[PDB]
RNA sequence: CAUAUUAUUAUCUUAUUAUUUAUAUAAUAUUUUUUAAUAAAUAUUAUUAAUUUAUAUUUAUUUAUAUCAGAAAUA
RNA sequence: CUAGAGUAGCGAAACGGAUUCGAUACCCGUGUAGUUCUAGUAGUAAACUAUGAAUACAAUUAUUUAUAAUAUAUAUAUAAAUAAUAAAUGAAAAUGAAAGUAUUCCACCUGAAGAGUACGUUAGCAAUAAUGAAACUCAAAACAAUAGACGGUUACAG
RNA sequence: UUUUAUAUAUAUAUAAUAAGGAAAAGUAUUUAUAAGAAUAUGAUGUUGGUUCAGAUUAAGCGCUAAAUAAGGACAUGACACAUGCGAAUCAUACGUUUAUUAUUGAGAUAAUAAAUAUGUGGUGUAAACGUGAGUAAUUUUAUUAGGAAUUAAUGAACUAUAGAAUAAGCUAAAUACUUAAUAUUAUAUAAAAAUAAUUUAUAUAAUAAAAAGGAUAUAUAUAUAUAUAUUUAUCUAUAGUCAAGCCAAUAAUGGUUUAGGUAGUAGGUUUAUUAAGAGUUAAACCUAGCCAACGAUCCAUAAUCGAUAAUGAAAGUUAGAACGAUCACGUUGACUCUGAAAUAUAGUCAAUA
């Protein structure tokens, strides 16, 4: 009773919504820039480093 | 970083060093030894060239 | 001192199974060398069943490794 | 306690003398270990300020104590020790530059008894030291202070 | 103050001088909400425990009890079970058996009716249901806008599209089984960049892996075949949907009076196996490592959790019955076939009854 009060009090628990397009489409054009962006470099970002 | 398994215990693997104070710490150390030699022999030198004026006196 | 149950093992025994060895006048398929029984025509010539032969798929047999579970010892 | 040496006094234990209803005690005598030195073991005390360490701040007075001056005199200034306090804190006693106002870290406590006991483990030559419960019983148990009673409690008077 | 004067050696001592005065009327939502009492004491204050006032239950019991509606109902022995049911269904897969009519002469074949699921087959029982023994994590639970090895020429079973559905054998016959025919990855060339690799396109290599017919009608011809059409089936390919396998991070009870533990143990290099990484397993060769007083290893206990239940002002604490999610199990242990996935409530072996 009391988690309930995170989610608008109500009691119960639906299925985890699905979606329909799996992966993002081709016509994202901000999801494509993200993901075809330059990478950050060193430890503050998310890869390899060159000599590595 | 995150990568697949490699052994038993071991994840992860490096991806860079930002600081290479671990790698400067022996070739300072090494550069440290063969300078303290020379300083020495040369301060040794200087001592002997010193015992040998005041036996001439 | 006595009873009990899990666990293990440089020990003993081992169902079944997994690989792994060596053997089969062992089979079955097909490939030969051949023997009988049979079919059409003017000595046959091929056919099915059995003989020998060497490639597969297994069966019996045993070599090793592990292995349920049981004892023996320990905790 | 373990080895050596030492051993004048003192003095566990022991042996006797007194006292006593009884003396196993206080008193008295002889007095062993020990106290002493060297080389070790051990690591416990009411090992106490019953008050861990560090930092910033916090109103006075009086002495000293230690420096720095200025000419014994400035009742000279700067520090710390000590004593009594203000505020503050506290159950109060009381603390008083910490028992105050704050910050940081560590150790410790969760009713009395059972109990620092048992069992186990670690270390020591050993005595022992460290760590350390549980069941059961109970509504108790303790601290400060108040007013009494009491003391083989003091002094003053009559 | 500031500036200047005189005097004295840029500076020093004395004296004078000072710019800061502005005025005016009118222009709620406040939030969340924590109460103590009795018992010490000759009496007082404080520490301190004990008990009580509230709510609730998977409840039990004593006394009592009218009806209706709804929600629950072996928490303990995962102890043993008499008895009846809980998984069948398809006659349009193949076979059988009858009865009538017709032609053919004990039967034969058609048409029409039926029976036949004690014969051969297809589909379904990896689900659901119940349970909580094991499990303190070596594969378990929760969570992440987490990943890769950058997961298979996997469809399990529906949708959307295209194709194909051939021959023999053995079954008594087949949509039963075998044999056969036919229908992504690895290389090479370039391209780019989301690059120290991946992706893209091409060209090859092999992909190369299948199938099945029934029920009706008709149309041909010569009962036999055949050819279509309608229905229901079969196989392959692409995509979707639903799904699976593996790993990472954080958290998950008590006892160190369990202080040392670990030798596949920690790591490296290869090989076998998987769709797939890894001492996960099997083999080989090297290094000496890995965990641990922020508690290893060992032991005991325990299914885990929620937008579930109880309680509290709340943080939290307790439960894990009921509703829901995950896991594990179907008397116990190991292994094997099938399969995408099972150490399956299957099979084999053993243990118990
Ligand atoms: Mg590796
Ligand atoms: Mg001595
Ligand atoms: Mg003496
Ligand atoms: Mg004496
Ligand atoms: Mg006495
Ligand atoms: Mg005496
Ligand atoms: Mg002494
Ligand atoms: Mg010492
Ligand atoms: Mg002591
Ligand atoms: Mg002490
Ligand atoms: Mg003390
Ligand atoms: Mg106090
Ligand atoms: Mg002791
Ligand atoms: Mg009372
Ligand atoms: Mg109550
Ligand atoms: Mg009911
Ligand atoms: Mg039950
Ligand atoms: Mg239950
Ligand atoms: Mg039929
Ligand atoms: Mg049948
Ligand atoms: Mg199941
Ligand atoms: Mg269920
Ligand atoms: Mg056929
Ligand atoms: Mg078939
Ligand atoms: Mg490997
Ligand atoms: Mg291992
Ligand atoms: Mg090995
Ligand atoms: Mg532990
Ligand atoms: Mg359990
Ligand atoms: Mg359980
Ligand atoms: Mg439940
Ligand atoms: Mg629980
Ligand atoms: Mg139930
Ligand atoms: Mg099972
Ligand atoms: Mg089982
Ligand atoms: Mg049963």
């Amino acid at each position: 009773g009391k988690g309930a009060a995170k989610y608008g009090f109500k009691s119960g628990v639906f299925p985890t919504t699905r979606s329909i397009l799996k992966s993002p489409t081709t016509k994202q054009t901000d999801i494509i820039n993200k993901v075809k962006s330059p990478k950050p470099k060193g430890v503050l970002g998310i890869g390899y480093a060159k000599g590595v | 970083e995150a990568t697949r398994p490699l052994s038993k215990r071991k994840f992860f693997a490096i991806a860079e060093i930002i600081r290479n104070k671990g790698q400067q710490f022996a070739l300072y150390e090494s550069e440290a030894q063969l300078s303290v030699a020379k300083e020495e022999a040369q301060k040794a030198k200087e001592f002997l060239d010193k015992r040998s004026v005041r036996e001439n006196k």
